[PDB]
RNA sequence: UAAGGAACUCGGCAAAAUGACCCCGUAACUUCGGGAGAAGGGGUGCUCUAUUAGGGUGCAAGCCCGAGAGAGCCGCAGUGAAUAGGCCCAGGCGACUGUUUAGCAAAAACACAGGUCUCUGCAAAACCGUAAGGUGACGUAUAGGGGCUGACGCCUGCCCGGU
RNA sequence: UCCCGGGCCUUGUACACACCGCCCGUCACACCACGAGAGUUUGUAACACCCGAAGUCGGUAGGGUAACCGGAGCCAGCCGCCGAAGGUGGGACAGAUAAUUGGGGUGAAGUCGUAACAAGGUAGCCGUAUCGGAAGGUGCGGCUGGAUCACCUCCU
RNA sequence: GGUGCAUUAGCUAGUUGGUAGGGUAAUGGCCUACCAAGGCAACGAUGCAUAGCCGACCUGAGAGGGUGAUCGGCCACACUGGGACUGAGACACGGCCCAGACUCCUACGGGAGGCAGCAGUAGGGAAUCUUCCGCAAUGGACGAAAGUCUGACGGAGCAACGCCGCGUGUAUGAAGAAGGUUUUCGGAUCGUAAAGUACUGUUGUUAGAGAAGAACAAGGAUAAGAGUAACUGCUUGUCCCUUGACGGUAUCUAACCAGAAAGCCACGGCUAACUACGUGCCAGCAGCCGCGGUAAUACGUAGGUGGCAAGCGUUGUCCGGAUUUAUUGGGCGUAAAGCGCGCGCAGGCGGUCUUUUAAGUCUGAUGUGAAAGCCCCCGGCUUAACCGGGGAGGGUCAUUGGAAACUGGAAGACUGGAGUGCAGAAGAGGAGAGUGGAAUUCCACGUGUAGCGGUGAAAUGCGUAGAUAUGUGGAGGAACACCAGUGGCGAAGGCGACUCUCUGGUCUGUAACUGACGCUGAGGCGCGAAAGCGUGGGGAGCAAACAGGAUUAGAUACCCUGGUAGUCCACGCCGUAAACGAUGAGUGCUAAGUGUUAGGGGGUUUCCGCCCCUUAGUGCUGCAGCUAACGCAUUAAGCACUCCGCCUGGGGA
């Protein structure tokens, strides 16, 4: 536009949107109000463990969890690796990462950080899945 | 209406170059005299003459082309428009096309090219780029 | 009338409570007028400054009217007696003011402004009377009589076989 | 002339698994987010009155009192203004929650029809009004983002 | 000078100014009495939300974007509110008084407290350290001085948290040890890596030597000074003596040992690095494209390889790539994007010349922009990191001196813009009043007999109560046949029978007149097809809704027969359209060819007519140029300047 037009009202840029809303939120129990702080991991107790099927054309059975975070938000996570040991009423650590096949799953459960244990008989890429040196 | 007579001088030359016109004439003004006179100093235009009339006089410019019809002027640009005037300090005077072109500056010592301005440590309004 | 304060009862029926003047302040909703005295609060006595500051009247003498303030004084209490709105939230019905069963029912009933259908060309239709004579009307379809509905807002669907 | 299979040219296309294509809306089921909702419950900043500690200031001081000339001055006590917290009242704003409800989105296989894409079998679309299970139909005005069917006019 | 919201438009009453006084270190509504009604705001007041500010830090080619931890400067706070005393300085972190919440001691009367000081504890969290040693150095408070105090500060401890340095051995050694892993079974690869021989000690273990950081102060002798009647004493100079937490720390030399010291992620493409076996849309992988359905270089494990290395990967946040908010550096015919159109306040921009001024503009000097940090040049730690010395940069900064081209201000001058005058022309431009002829419908009367009407076929319907057809007359309403034409007029919507009245604009010629009087134009005010709404009329044709007949598997439709609102008029609303050239307004420049509307000039000719030139419109074809293409092309979507409007993936919407 013309310079005079561009002075009367300047250029406003677009605002990005975070893809992990629950990870970057806090809580204050004294005030019962969510505070705005960023955080790479959060922990919570899982309330339901199960599976659903991915979108087309995939056909597997993906093992998920339903975790209640420490700041009081109910989210859906995903267990990587072959086989786990999760049960209802278990404390786990979640971290960022979205899985494409699953519709609503937006977080990953880290393996080897808390009650959740590492994957059995992992020989390579062991830093992920939290399996110690054999 | 007419808001920038200097821009017309710049664009009339450009419009005549595309069709290889050998001359053009346009209403005269004091500031256009130096700009047209400057171009003759570096060979950008082959000649210039003044015609005296009632209203403001008239100036015609004779364009220049090389042997086998190559343009001598390959572009003209206006910098300090009426909507946004620009000014340059002594060290901010540019070099159009890495010294192969010229810039016309309206200093406090007169209208003179960029090369001459840096020899006198003066600034002013940058008027045109000719290359 | 101690303490309680609707526990009474079909139902706060009856009683209690508010009540004057001056100042501050005031919601939803609205047909923009209202609601509204919404709600909720504060001040009032007497003495001195004081025939005040200032007004009405008169030629002047004089007479009448009387805000703000300051300082004080006295009571449990100062419109010290009598007279003088209780208020708020939500729903049904009727738009409203009005009328009604003299002597059991005052209302959600009747009326109403507005809507619509229909009859009437003037010796009008309609009504009283056996008739004469009248009202309608000393009017004339923007007028007159009858039936239904009832401010205002949005609307008023299908059936003409039967009467 | 029609029915079937095929060959050339042209036209339109939202088709390319290539019309046995593509694709619209209601209805039944499941999930998710958002709005309304008789109400309920947390919190923020103020405002108007009532009451008002400490304290500085102002007035008295009949009680106490070494310096200075009984006097002065001083102090305790009492009184007045201002005043934090507290109480009462009507509003403003922000979040959560609530029987129920409204449209929206997602789900290969369910039911109904086939509105659009070819002249899509009534050309389509835009504004508006009315009607209908549903896509939608019809009236009025407008557009070509129409292949079309006939005389004339301009350009090559 | 440095932030978001207009889906936050009014705010304020000691508020705004004045007069007299009080109070303060000091001016001042800082406070009080009187007087007046002012003050702020679209250049964004007020309100809500968020936030300590800066030097600087990260990123970036730069312009910018994000941040304000550590170090330095300023500010505010000290459990939460309020108040004052003492003092040069406080409304006071380890001071006082009152009120509140909490913890503790009470003999029930009353009392005592504040780690956002250094350590440490519980809690919250994905997440952060020792309840250590010294005043030896530096700086503080007190003292005349030794000296006392100093969780400031010097050191030590824990944590791969980051940056820097180098150690996990060197050299020679096979057509090539064994063993893995594959093989069309010959071989290939791990691999010169083994093993062998020769060598080294950075690191390790042991034992010996052992720094700087120290200047001091005080105390003792002197010497010289100012001051002295004279000392004591004071100031400066030189000698003597004295002090280490770190710590026997750093650092040397003596010997023995290849011995105690390598992991992490990827190998389909992006992107450097591929083969076997297992599984069989299962297990599973994934940043995107997407891999897996009994021969997977993509899943799991091996062999091999590739990137780094005391690390390596994942997650979260910021900048870049992103020209994806485009000042540098984008756009709006068909992809998102020109308001439906006009009149215009504020604002933005503005023809030619002369004189002057110096606000903008350019330039010199002075003051300042602390230190640390980035950058440049030197020097110390065995190198580096790190630390010193000097410099540079960094401002729409303040005072002062110059220049006058450009923008601005002032004084004049001109006519190519704009407007008036004078002479002509064309037009369905608008409002009001009246009139005309075809045609449809209804009504009355002659003539006349059996059908008419309708469809792809039919039927409903009309007709013997005499229709359709035909001749005559009457009533009423709506639209204007031919002319009629990518013809005309208007800002757009739009305007077509005729006459008159009242009115707006445009074009051409002249050069008399004024002399820049102009363009665009957010808010504001008006106009604005059709449908629709209110009140009063009118109602011939047409016709949503509706009814009947057909078609169809069904047909709330297309087709047929009827038909109400509406369409028409007056007044008042509504404010939309594919309101379209899907193209904002103004101005100038840039090949031609040819129709047409309204004018002007010239030549031929008596006219007519033909030709040429020119102004303003309206169409077609085409060059340069532009475009993704289609296409536009003097009526631009080409080349330029000014102002306004709008856009930033789709759905939700
Ligand atoms: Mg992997
Ligand atoms: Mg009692
Ligand atoms: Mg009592
Ligand atoms: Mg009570
Ligand atoms: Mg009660
Ligand atoms: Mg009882
Ligand atoms: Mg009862
Ligand atoms: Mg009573
Ligand atoms: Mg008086
Ligand atoms: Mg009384
Ligand atoms: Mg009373
Ligand atoms: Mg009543
Ligand atoms: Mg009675
Ligand atoms: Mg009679
Ligand atoms: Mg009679
Ligand atoms: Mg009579
Ligand atoms: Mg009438
Ligand atoms: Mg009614
Ligand atoms: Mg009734
Ligand atoms: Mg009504
Ligand atoms: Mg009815
Ligand atoms: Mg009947
Ligand atoms: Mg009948
Ligand atoms: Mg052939
Ligand atoms: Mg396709
Ligand atoms: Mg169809
Ligand atoms: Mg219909
Ligand atoms: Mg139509
Ligand atoms: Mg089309
Ligand atoms: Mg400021
Ligand atoms: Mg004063
Ligand atoms: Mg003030
Ligand atoms: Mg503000
Ligand atoms: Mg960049
Ligand atoms: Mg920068
Ligand atoms: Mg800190
Ligand atoms: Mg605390
Ligand atoms: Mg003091
Ligand atoms: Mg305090
Ligand atoms: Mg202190
Ligand atoms: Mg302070
Ligand atoms: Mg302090
Ligand atoms: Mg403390
Ligand atoms: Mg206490
Ligand atoms: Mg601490
Ligand atoms: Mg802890
Ligand atoms: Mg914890
Ligand atoms: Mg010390
Ligand atoms: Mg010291
Ligand atoms: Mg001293
Ligand atoms: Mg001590
Ligand atoms: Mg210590
Ligand atoms: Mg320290
Ligand atoms: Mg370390
Ligand atoms: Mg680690
Ligand atoms: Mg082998
Ligand atoms: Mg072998
Ligand atoms: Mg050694
Ligand atoms: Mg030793
Ligand atoms: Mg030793
Ligand atoms: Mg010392
Ligand atoms: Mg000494
Ligand atoms: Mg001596
Ligand atoms: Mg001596
Ligand atoms: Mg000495
Ligand atoms: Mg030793
Ligand atoms: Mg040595
Ligand atoms: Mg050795
Ligand atoms: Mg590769
Ligand atoms: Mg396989
Ligand atoms: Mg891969
Ligand atoms: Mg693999
Ligand atoms: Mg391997
Ligand atoms: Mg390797
Ligand atoms: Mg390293
Ligand atoms: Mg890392
Ligand atoms: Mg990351
Ligand atoms: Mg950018
Ligand atoms: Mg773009
Ligand atoms: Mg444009
Ligand atoms: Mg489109
Ligand atoms: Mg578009
Ligand atoms: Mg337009
Ligand atoms: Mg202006
Ligand atoms: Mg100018
Ligand atoms: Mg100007
Ligand atoms: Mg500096
Ligand atoms: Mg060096
Ligand atoms: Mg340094
Ligand atoms: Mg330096
Ligand atoms: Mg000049
Ligand atoms: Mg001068
Ligand atoms: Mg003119
Ligand atoms: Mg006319
Ligand atoms: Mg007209
Ligand atoms: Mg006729
Ligand atoms: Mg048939
Ligand atoms: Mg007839
Ligand atoms: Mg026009
Ligand atoms: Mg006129
Ligand atoms: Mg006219
Ligand atoms: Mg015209
Ligand atoms: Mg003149
Ligand atoms: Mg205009
Ligand atoms: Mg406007
Ligand atoms: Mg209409
Ligand atoms: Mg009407
Ligand atoms: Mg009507
Ligand atoms: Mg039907
Ligand atoms: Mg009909
Ligand atoms: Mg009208
Ligand atoms: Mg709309
Ligand atoms: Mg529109
Ligand atoms: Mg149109
Ligand atoms: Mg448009
Ligand atoms: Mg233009
Ligand atoms: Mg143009
Ligand atoms: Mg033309
Ligand atoms: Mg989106
Ligand atoms: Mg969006």
């Amino acid at each position: 536009p013309t310079i005079n037009q561009l002075v009367r009202k300047p250029r406003q840029s677009k605002i990005k949107k975070s893809t992990s809303p629950a990870l970057n939120k806090g809580l204050n129990s004294f005030k019962r109000e969510l505070t705005d702080v960023n955080s790479p991991q959060k922990r919570g107790v899982c309330t339901r463990v199960g599976t659903m099927t991915p979108k087309k054309p995939n056909s597997a059975l993906r093992k998920y969890a339903r975790v209640r975070l420490s700041n009081g938000i109910e989210v859906t996570a995903y267990i990587p690796g072959i086989g786990h040991n999760l049960q209802e009423h278990s404390v786990v650590l979640i971290r960022g990462g979205r899985v494409k096949d699953l519709p609503g799953v937006r977080y990953h459960i880290v393996r080897g950080a808390l009650d959740t244990a590492g994957v059995e008989n992992r020989g390579q890429s062991r830093s992920k899945y939290g399996t110690k040196k054999p | 209406v007419m808001t920038d007579p200097i821009a017309d001088f710049l664009t009339r030359i450009r419009n005549a170059n595309m069709v290889k016109h050998d001359k053009l004439e346009l209403p005269a003004s004091k500031i256009k005299k130096e700009i047209a006179e400057i171009l003759k100093r570096e060979g950008f235009i082959r000649d210039v003459e003044y015609i005296e009339d009632d209203n403001a006089g008239t100036i015609r410019v004779f364009l220049k082309y090389g042997a086998t019809g190559e343009r001598v002027i390959t572009g003209l640009k206006r910098i300090s428009k009426p909507g946004l005037r620009v000014y340059a300090k002594s060290t901010e005077v540019p070099k159009v096309l890495n010294g192969l072109g010229i810039a016309i500056v309206s200093t406090s010592q007169g209208v003179l090219t960029d090369k001459e301005a840096r020899a006198k440590q003066v600034g002013g309004e940058v008027l045109a780029y000719v290359w």
